[PDB]
């Protein structure tokens, strides 16, 4: 199963 | 005494003609003493022809009738030298030592008359052609200047933009250069009236103050056109010093409202994860992120600190305009509020993330806990399946023998059913947290089932073929 | 018969047990054979705690009751051996041969019941969790774009200038970055409804349709962005030539009409000149001005080819705004109309300097004729006087011959007073015409006045001297 | 005496 989950982008 | 009347008649004659021209010498003297100039100078040249005229047509007789009564007296007295007769007296002072001293002031009082008009008409030449040019240029000078100084003192700019001060400042420029042609305007009408004063003009009362109220306009001139340039390059400079900050304020805007945007996104994103590693991985990413929070909080604030210095500008210069950028779609309300949103969402990521870690951790204590009784049962069973298939064939030919160590078996596996039940629930809690997926057993509850279910009903199986083995043989 | 009524109540129990988990395995059977899904994910859960209850509570006292029923046959058969009675045969099929046949078709419909339910709850949740997903990422993106198409269709710019144009410019900069910040949540969505499309879900015919109207709007505003700064682009280099033309037109419009308001006082200015040569030297700076009349003109044509070019501009790209110099306070009618007057005055200044030419040459003319006859009336009077000098002491002591020369001097007097009177004529002509300045002649007309008076008052003088001498001699 | 007579500028 593939992970659509995002991860917010640093700065 | 026939010649003796002769005289009479000749001696009255010398007389006579000598008051004809001592009433013309008495009456031309006091004309040609005159010296007294007129304000025209046609009035002159009239003057100059009145001169003329007495030169060459009054004049040329008397000179003749000077020495014609000189020409009679000398011969009249030879008359009375040779009849010997008593000599000629003239009466009160018509004598020749007399008339002699009258052309000698009429010679000396015309010692210039001619000079003397001349030199006037030639001072007057200058006046008249000079005073049509001074008027010619104070009115072609003064017209120009008509307005000049109102429009000079215009405070249009205070609420231009930096196009329109700059467009402006174009036009002002152009007006110096207009300017600047018109300094040998004012020099020469400085010049004609110096010199309309040295040849004394009647009139240089009113051009000694036409020529000075020019002259000091253009000295008023002077200095407003460099104080409106100097009001011009002020509002130039400060608008565009605005601009810089309008434009490094949207430079740096834009990326931080995008950030700000996006990162409100990601703050809220749902998950779903089923491994300790997989929630754990979306912390080390979440804590990578809460690692960058000051060090964009420090650009926020840097940001900030560029559209107050716009506030700063107009404040201590004092030029009331719209401090609005015209470049950003980006207000300080948004910086502070968007932030305000981003910071009131990391305890809830962090509120969240925690609760699945927690969740992660109770379902591997699951796994841990199923597979410490599978990997003990399902291998117990094995060694009792066993234990019962070598029990059940050959050894003592006495079934009874056998039939002691079935049931010992059997009591064995009772005191055993209780740790079966353990996993029936612990099974049953794996797949209420919702978990399929242990790595630690290989057995599944289904495969201790089956080898529970073989268990019984092959211990009953065996039991029941020794108890009809054991009365099948008497 | 005591042993032959206990068989009896014994074997009937065996049919009616046998009918009892018979009854409960035909009514099983179909439920085990359902298969068919539900719609929730909770429905499932329920049907796996239905399943378990019957593993781990209605499973187990059936799997003793097979054996258990098999244990009473195994022992009934054996009663009827050992008293030699009759085998017992099951009513209808109710047999060892049929029951086992029952449990190995329900064994047989269990093959993967466990394994189904699993697996269709294993979909079933990514199905849940990617549908809400699905509705929270189509809705933050839905309403991102809500007005977007409308406002990028905006014609605000076809009446806005370089400052306007440039300053909308860096705001349309400022949304492609917004833009293309939303290209991995579109991407993520394209995704999303593929994954869902993959695990079919219920209302996949409404996300289907649901993510092509939000992708379809994508490419709408891909292309709608690059047409407004195509437009941005066009508008802005636009007006940018257009001021590159008013800027060159105001650099040489200024010096152009400071050249020609200055040549307007120049073409005007009065003047008085008494030399040949001063009328001369202003002629020689007249023709030298003359001569830069097609050198101006040229540039007069190329400042109006430059205005013209903004109206050129304007009207082949069809952007109708005001063709006005922002720059420039000098317009095309002043520089038609100012020309004119100055092409005007050329022939005004050539014609007032040629009528002093005229003048210059009519004064110096008479200067000639005044000298020619001055230079010899004056040396003849000189001559004249000599001779009487000569003439009037010693000679011959006879005064007769003395008296013959006086007369004949006298007669050759009479026949130059007409010469002297031509004199008299032309001096009153030279002062007339108001000049004074006669470089020819040391002689003025005063200087041959007294020379002629002279010479009359000594020619009588003489002659009436050598009269009396005559007489005072008998 | 001085001249004041002036002449126009030639482009």
């Amino acid at each position: 199963y593939k992970s659509f989950n995002r991860t917010a982008m640093p700065y | 005494s026939a010649v003796n009347q002769e005289n009479e008649r000749l001696m009255e004659e010398y007389e006579r003609l000598a008051s004809e021209l001592l009433e013309w010498i008495r009456r031309t003297i006091p004309w040609l003493e005159n010296r007294t100039p007129e304000k025209t100078m046609q009035a002159m040249q009239k003057k100059l022809e009145d001169f003329r005229d007495y030169r060459r047509k009054h004049k040329p007789p008397k000179v003749q009738e000077k020495c014609q009564l000189e020409i009679n007296f000398n011969t009249l007295q030879t008359k009375l030298r040779i009849s010997n007769r008593p000599a000629f007296m003239p009466s009160e002072g018509k004598m020749v030592s007399d008339i002699a001293g009258a052309w000698q002031r009429l010679e000396q009082a015309e010692k210039g008359y001619e000079e003397w008009l001349l030199n006037e008409i030639r001072r007057l030449e200058r006046l008249e052609h000079l005073a049509e040019k001074f008027r010619q240029k104070a009115s072609t000078h003064e017209t120009w200047a008509y307005g000049k100084e109102q429009i000079l003192l215009q405070k249009d700019y205070e609420s231009a933009s930096l196009t329109e001060v700059r467009a402006l400042l174009r036009k002002h420029e152009a007006f110096e250069s207009d300017l600047a042609a018109h300094q040998d305007r004012v020099e020469q009408i400085a010049a004609i009236a110096q010199e309309l004063n040295e040849l004394d003009y009647h009139d240089a009362v009113n051009v000694n103050d036409r020529c000075q109220k020019i002259c000091d306009q253009w000295d008023r001139l002077g200095t407003l056109t460099q104080k409106r340039r100097e009001a011009l390059e002020r509002m130039e400079k400060l608008l565009e010093t605005i601009d810089q900050l309008h434009l490094e304020f949207a430079k740096r805007a834009a990326p931080f409202n995008n950030w700000m945007e996006g990162a409100m996104e990601d703050l809220q994103d749902m998950f779903i994860v089923h491994s300790i590693e997989e929630i754990q991985s979306l912390i080390t990413a979440h804590e990578q992120f809460k690692a960058t929070l000051p060090e964009a909080d420090g650009e926020r604030q840097s940001i900030m600190a560029i559209q107050n210095e716009v506030e700063k500008v107009i404040q201590s210069y004092n030029i009331r305009i719209s401090s609005s950028n015209p470049y950003s779609t980006v207000t300080m309300d948004e910086l502070r509020t968007k932030w305000d949103k981003v910071k009131q969402l990391v305890p809830i990521r962090d509120q969240s993330l925690q609760e699945e870690l927690a969740r992660q951790h109770a379902n591997e204590r699951l796994r841990r806990q199923f597979a410490a009784q599978a990997n003990a049962i399902g291998p117990w069973i094995q060694n009792k399946m066993e234990e019962i298939a070598r029990s059940s064939i050959q050894i003592t030919g006495a079934l009874e023998d056998q039939m002691n160590q079935l049931k010992q078996y059997e009591h064995n596996i009772i005191n055993y059913k209780n740790n079966i039940d353990k996993l029936e629930g612990d099974h049953q809690l794996i797949q209420e947290a919702l978990v399929f997926d242990n790595k630690h057993t290989n057995y599944t509850m289904e495969h201790i089932r089956v080898g529970w279910e073989l268990l019984l009903t092959t211990i009953a199986r065996t039991i029941n073929e020794v108890e009809t083995q054991i009365l099948t043989r008497d």
